[PDB]
């Protein structure tokens, strides 16, 4: 019943601050320290700092001075404030406790914090079925195309996470600005089963529910 | 500031080998060592602590030796579902995860069942035209490109996306995107995709009229 | 009837570590023997039946075997979910208990949380007055706890009630409570719980005024 | 669906002799047999008596002599009597089926009965609140002392099941011949939202609820 949620920005300019929020659930960051994890987009997972159950704050000798970290142990939070933030900076941010036998096994879902002076834009999805009169095969695979958004992520479910078949969720492309990526999905039961993607756009906090007509 | 040091960057097996991958401290941390697997989108998931004690729920398949700066990390009998990225991770002093590894199954071998989509009404209605070939579930992860507008091979206009192995059938999706001008695609009739495989002893073409509704 | 040595009275392993519990029949039992756990105020949970049958539940890690007359269970990961006691039954000829296995595990140490309570009026308006203080959470075992009333060590009306480890957490749990008259109560100011445990350096102290209530 | 119940008089007198039953459930005793099964406090299993299929009576060697075990294979019970009881006889009876392939698989909540002279007393329920200036962190430990009460058991909750999390209910000890017994727990959404401890001891029919004031 343990659980941990990072709230912040997910598109940040240069040299301004990141202030982060690690909201902790079904423990006390009394007897429980809590610990930041960042992992570039593509790479691994860089612990940048922590906070033990008694206060105390350590951080990685690479950002030990751009960063801070403190607690407010009358409402759970750890926050996490990083300066002199540069685009290397853009990453999924994710929170651990460490109760001081177990440690780093309860993780936030993370956040993706992007350093640019871009401007967010919310994608453009368009539904992808067949021609009008490329005849079916039975089983049809469809997607969605989710392009011109800016900045990662963007995360896409079919029928609200009810099909999950064959989902080829494709890896974002960076065209000049902005990002392009497809979702895949199989099915045999659409035409009749009304198959709809379920982008969603957290930079944006925009929502897209696409759904995938006939032609 | 102690470094971790992991190993093989990348595994390739059968399924039913048995991996191993280590991983070496800049400094003694004893027995303080934790390994995590990870999915794509998702968080670490940890799977051994204190080097060797394995997190309950965590198949006896996996599992961790060592002590000091050296510790291992095996896979007796991989499945496809452990197609992941693994890191170790040091709580000795501080914390420090390694480079991490990632373990790609070897299969057998599948062909690329291509799909095509005509720009959507919907976007053609604002001026613009994308084409989308998806050449889904395949193997090995080597395929070819390839878009043909009306015998022409255009390419100042095509994005590829290879996806992540698939931990259900170890297999490789791959997407090309034609986008142009819906000006662009209209002084044109024939869109063909084709795509050639190492499975198929020629392209694997999949064309679509562009007149229809 | 027939006799059933069990061995080890008590275990106190490491997370992890491969614990073994034997059992020796003064007599040939077959294959007759089961294995039972029990946790706190819970009726005994039979894990394995036929030496080495595993009934419905017991997790894979958790195994029986033995010889005629040599029989034991073992667990190939000790997880803090394994603590509890345990039993051997031959049920070769009528039936026997072994004494039991009392499994303990070993955690990092864990310095408790003390909490003291002043008594509850409804309670005074009895005549009488019980002072609870409480260590939650702690490892290792070993803790002392004494009552300072205005600077004196009461010994009298003092029950202690330490819980047993919580497979949950492999953590102790200790409540004291110091009982006296409401006159005796009421004729103190200063109340004191102070905890002794090796992970302070200093006592834990925990007091209340009663001119405050 | 199978299940036992033992039920009985859970106080009795040293010398006395102890009447109790065992109720079978989703299962016949004409096809199956029952044990019985004690354990004093903090000690070890000890099987004694126990009933075949056929309605056949086996005792433990040792406790023979003062062990009757009978049943209504039509009413589904099995019944055990004991002579002259001891403190040493103080434990929880547990009554388990065999059947013949399957041997002691399922198990009764089990009945404690206690050995004494003592006279059954109802407890008392205090509130275990914190105050008198002290402190505060938003995450505050609670509980009730239920106290002086005989024999043993009752049973706590709190908020009749609502997250019941975090509680430590401590094991009664004897003080003064009487048990006192303190359930902790922790909240976060107290005072604002209640806490109040659901005290049981059948012994003396008591079934209170006291809630977590201040």
């Amino acid at each position: 019943e343990v659980k941990l949620l990072e709230s912040g920005p997910g598109l940040v300019q240069p040299s301004q601050t990141l202030s982060l929020t690690c909201t902790v659930s079904g423990f006390p960051l009394t007897t429980n320290g809590v610990s930041w994890v960042r992992q570039p987009p593509g790479k691994g997972l860089e612990w940048i700092a922590a906070i033990s159950s008694g206060g105390s704050p350590y951080y990685n000798s690479a950002l030990k001075s751009r960063l801070s970290i403190n607690r407010d142990t009358s409402k759970s939070q750890v926050f996490l404030k990083m300066n002199s933030l540069q685009t290397e900076d853009t990453a999924i941010y994710f929170c651990t406790r460490e109760d001081g036998w177990n440690y780093f096994d309860y993780w936030g879902p993370g956040t993706m914090v992007t350093v640019s002076s871009a401007q967010t834009t919310a994608p453009s999805v368009y539904p992808l079925a067949p021609g009008c009169g490329d005849t079916t095969s039975s089983t049809v695979t469809l997607g969605c195309l989710v392009k011109g958004y800016f900045p990662e992520p963007v995360t896409v479910t079919w029928n609200s996470g009810a099909l999950s078949s064959d989902v080829h969720t494709f890896p974002a492309v960076l065209q000049s600005g902005l990002y392009t990526l497809t979702s895949s999905v199989t099915s045999s039961t659409w035409p009749s089963q009304t198959v709809t993607c379920n982008v969603a756009h957290p930079a944006s906090s925009t929502k897209v529910d696409k759904k995938l007509e006939r032609r | 500031d102690i470094q971790m040091t992991q190993s093989p960057p990348s595994l390739s097996a059968s399924l039913g080998d048995k991996v191993t991958i280590t991983c070496q401290a800049s400094q003694d941390i004893n027995k303080y060592i934790a390994w995590y697997q990870q999915k794509p989108g998702k968080a670490p998931r940890q799977l051994i602590r204190y080097t060797s004690i394995l997190v309950l729920g965590t198949p006896s398949r996996f599992s961790g030796s060592g002590s000091g700066r050296d510790f291992s990390f095996s896979i007796s009998n991989v499945a496809s579902e452990d197609i992941a990225s693994y890191y170790c991770l040091q709580y000795g002093n501080l914390y420090t995860f390694g480079a991490g590894t990632k373990l790609e199954i070897k299969r057998a071998d599948a062909a690329p069942t291509v799909s095509i989509f005509p720009p959507s009404t919907e976007q053609l209605a604002t001026g613009g035209a994308s084409v989308v070939c998806l050449m889904n579930n395949f193997y090995p992860r080597d395929i070819s490109v390839k878009w043909k507008i009306d015998g022409t091979e255009r390419r100042d206009g095509v994005l590829d996306s290879v996806t992540d192995q698939d931990s259900k059938d170890s297999t490789y999706s791959m997407s090309s995107t034609l986008s142009l001008t819906k000006a662009d695609y209209e002084s044109h009739n024939l869109y063909t995709c084709e795509v050639v495989h190492k499975t198929s002893s020629s392209p694997v073409v999949k064309s679509f009229n562009r007149n229809e509704c």
